[PDB]
């Protein structure tokens, strides 16, 4: 939901009011991601 | 800029006459032209309008059927052709003219114009 | 654009592109005379340091109370039938005050709007017809009356008229944000370039942190940078020196 | 006269360097054994993109046209190619009933196979090959040229040798990059319900089995709008 | 924490910009359902 | 119902266009050369013509 995937991007386009909100959405988003992946491991790890 | 009228005169009862009112000096652009007159005593009164672009006309109630309004964009000139003229039509004929838009053609009738010629006499006879 | 003497009416809103050249942007933020300087997805700030590819300046004139409908998903006349902005713009909008320029005793009525069309403009679209619009099932055929009425109208600008119906100057300033050579770039200045070292580095905007190398990879003559599998960047090309 | 498309109309869709990799991406590219027209004149149109052909052995084929009604009082973006100089202009030419100012733009520069992708601004992809109708195989078209000339197209035509002329579709494509980042093979992933596959898995090696690629989901037809019956008017007669 | 659950009265009533955003708190709540519905099958799985 | 240590009362004038600038994330000439609101702002801000 962010205007990139990119960090740096928006940190060399926004000010700190703005780019907080843009990272929040990709921050939201990572963590989400970190989070699957990590479950799905422990399970896979209880399967080995 | 200025309105140069032309055309008019004596024309006995049930001829036709012919109006032009050429627009000269830099405009940036035109919205409308219109004809009015002015019999002697008398209020002046819409006759005729025309919209630059497109060239739809309107007309006065006693004109319908018997005046054309007209448009030269490349001569910068508007004209009336007064045909089956009567005696009710002896008046000073005005050209006018306006850069105001307006959505809706029947505006024209009663718009105060921003320009004005100089006026032509058109007289009818028996 | 912005010292111009007449500006376009909004339906015809004029468009100038800029390209290979330096953009000082600071002479617009740095400036008292604007109004509304409101950028969209980046900082005017920011730009000194940013290439493009190509922008484009859309200017034309308004009535203050219509600014507003100049932003992304705004609805109105203007934003519907005269100049639509997408949602995800990327640019700035600047406005400024031009009751002193554009309005007169009398009334201006040079500058026009269009008031009917039978769909709202995408965004980016320019309408310039003057067709007949055929408010009811009859047919027009170029004839204006009933349900058939032109569709654009003249501004009334008199230097008495309400601030919000004055006219304002508005230009609109959008960045090619593309993956491709950019000619556009901000007066920040270069430098030297330091190898087999770790260093915050910034081609053309792109900005970065790691270790420049020379390269081996067999790059085409117009390929601007390379990525890896990640959609991060890997090699690139040096904006100064093939 | 129609002909086949094999595998041609392949090109960098964008100046990133990438080797050794599948990439999925979608853009107007050609359809895979599509049909393209023959000719060996006539104006024809640009509907979302061209691909262009020859086979020349005396090099006839000297430029293009393309714009809406190919004629002045609209702008008209005229190629012409003679010699070492490629002259692009982009003014409302008078152009000639048979083709064989306000320049808003101006630059200079059968065994020719030479191959032209033209999209929308304007941007040209080109390739030239030696060759013994279509040949069969496999190749990649490099961007030349990019006009930033906001020319509105509809119709072109052709200024003079064998021409095959196809149209792009905005379709899917998996790409195939090699150690030099040079595109070597393609998979249009809408030809057949293998490319589907091959694109799914991202790969061009399908090994045995069953694969759900896609969901198939009838539309529907028409839209019903129903209400109660209208009574009970407001006296606007009134 | 949306205006509504139906989808289309969203689209229908709001203008895109309002939308955009009641239709990504939709989205976040169907697709966390989603997880959640993934994650317990997996476990039961594990069991059976 | 709250207490606290310090309240501040920052006072002055401006022209009315420029009030729009007295809130957290504002730009212009007040916001950046005169007067400078945090982004995390926690007080109230008054004014009257
Ligand atoms: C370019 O201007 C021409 C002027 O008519 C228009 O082109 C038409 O586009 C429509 C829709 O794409 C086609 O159905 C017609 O066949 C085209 N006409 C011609 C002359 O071939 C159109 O107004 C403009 N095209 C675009 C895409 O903006
Ligand atoms: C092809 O025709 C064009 C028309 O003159 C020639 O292109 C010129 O090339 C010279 C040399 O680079 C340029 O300086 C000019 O700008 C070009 N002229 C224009 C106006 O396009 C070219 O000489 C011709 N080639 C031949 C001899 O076949
Ligand atoms: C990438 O370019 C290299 C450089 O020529 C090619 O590598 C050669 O491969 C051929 C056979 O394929 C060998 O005979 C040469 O010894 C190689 N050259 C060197 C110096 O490495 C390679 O063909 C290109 N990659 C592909 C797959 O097209
Ligand atoms: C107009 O030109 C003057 C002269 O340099 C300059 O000070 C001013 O900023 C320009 N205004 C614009 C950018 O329209
Ligand atoms: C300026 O550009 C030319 C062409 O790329 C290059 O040869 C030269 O080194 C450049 N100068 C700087 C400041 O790098
Ligand atoms: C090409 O056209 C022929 C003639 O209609 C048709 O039979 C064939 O299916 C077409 N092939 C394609 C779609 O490439
Ligand atoms: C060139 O542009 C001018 C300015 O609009 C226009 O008057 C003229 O018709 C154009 N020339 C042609 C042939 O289109
Ligand atoms: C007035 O009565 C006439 C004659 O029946 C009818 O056509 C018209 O609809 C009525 N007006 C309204 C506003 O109902």
């Amino acid at each position: 939901g962010a205007i990139s995937s990119v960090l740096n991007d928006i940190l060399s386009r926004l000010d700190p009011p703005e780019a907080e909100v843009q990272i929040d959405r990709l921050i939201t988003g990572r963590l989400q991601s970190l989070q699957t992946y990590v479950t799905q491991q422990l399970i896979r790890a209880a399967e080995i | 800029v200025q309105l140069v009228e032309s055309g008019g005169g004596l024309m006995q009862a049930g001829g036709s006459l012919r109006l032009s009112c050429a627009v000269s000096g830099r405009t940036f652009s035109t919205a409308a032209m219109g004809w009015f007159r002015q019999a002697p005593g008398k209020e002046r009164e819409f006759v005729a309008a025309i919209r630059w672009s497109g060239g739809s006309a309107y007309y006065a109630d006693s004109v319908k059927g018997r005046f054309t309004i007209s448009r030269d964009k490349a001569k910068n000139t508007v004209y009336l052709q007064m045909n089956s003229l009567k005696y009710e039509d002896t008046a000073v004929y005005y050209c006018a003219r306006t850069e105001y838009v307006s959505y809706l053609l029947s505006d024209y009738a009663t718009w105060p114009y921003d320009y004005w010629g100089q006026g032509t006499q058109v007289t009818v006879s028996s | 654009v912005f010292n111009a003497t007449r500006f376009a009416s909004v339906y015809a809103w004029n468009r100038k592109r800029i390209s290979n050249c330096v953009a000082d942007y600071s002479v617009l933020y740095n400036s008292a005379s604007f109004s509304t300087f409101k950028c969209y997805g980046v900082s005017p700030t920011k730009l000194n340091d940013l290439c493009f590819t190509n922008v484009y300046a859309d200017s034309f004139v308004i009535r203050g109370d219509e600014v507003r409908q100049i932003a992304p998903g705004q609805t109105g006349k203007i934003a519907d039938y005269n100049y639509k902005l997408p949602d995800d713009f990327t640019g700035c909008v600047i406005a400024w005050n031009s009751n002193n320029l554009d309005s007169k005793v009398g009334g201006n009525y040079n500058y026009l709007y269009r008031l009917f069309r039978k769909s709202n403009l995408k965004p980016f679209e320019r309408d310039i017809s003057t067709e007949i619009y055929q408010a009811g099932s009859t047919p027009c055929n170029g004839v204006e009356g009933f349900n058939c009425y032109f569709p654009l109208q003249s501004y009334g600008f008199q230097p008495t008229n309400g601030v919000g119906y004055q006219p304002y100057r508005v230009v609109v300033l959008s960045f090619e944000l593309l993956h491709a050579p950019a000619t556009v770039c901000g007066p920040k200045k270069s430098t030297n370039l330091v190898k087999n070292k770790c260093v915050n580095f910034n081609f053309n905007g792109l900005t970065g942190t790691g270790v420049l190398t020379e390269s081996n990879k067999k790059f085409l003559p117009f390929q601007q940078f390379g990525r890896d599998i990640a959609d991060t960047t890997d090699a690139v090309r040096d904006p100064q020196t093939l | 006269a129609y002909t086949n498309s094999f595998t041609r109309g392949v090109y960098y869709p964008d100046k990133v360097f990438r080797s050794s990799v599948l990439h999925s991406t979608q853009d107007l590219f050609l359809p895979f054994f599509s049909n393209v027209t023959w000719f060996h004149n006539p104006v024809l149109p640009f509907n979302d993109g061209v691909y262009f052909a020859s086979t020349e052995k005396s090099n006839i084929i000297r430029g293009w046209i393309f714009g809406t009604t190919l004629d002045s009082k609209t702008q008209s973006l005229l190629i012409v190619n003679n010699a070492t100089n490629v002259v692009i202009k982009v003014c409302e030419f008078q152009f000639c009933n048979d083709p064989f100012n306000n320049c808003t733009f101006e630059y200079v520069s059968f065994k020719n196979l030479r191959e032209f992708v033209f999209k929308n601004y304007f941007k040209i992809y080109s390739k030239h090959t030696p060759i013994n109708d279509l040949p069969q195989g496999f190749s990649a078209l490099e961007p030349l040229v990019d006009l930033p000339i906001g020319i509105n197209i509809t119709r072109f035509q052709t200024l003079l040798a064998a021409y095959y002329v196809g149209y792009l579709q905005p379709r899917t494509f998996l790409l195939k990059y090699n150690e030099n980042g040079t595109i070597t093979d393609a998979v249009d992933c809408a030809l057949d319900p293998l490319s589907e596959t091959k694109c799914t898995l991202k790969s061009f090696t399908v090994e045995k089995g069953i694969y759900q690629t896609s969901n198939f989901r009838v539309q529907p037809t028409e839209s019903i709008v129903r209400f109660p019956n209208i009574t009970n008017l407001c006296p606007f007669g009134e």
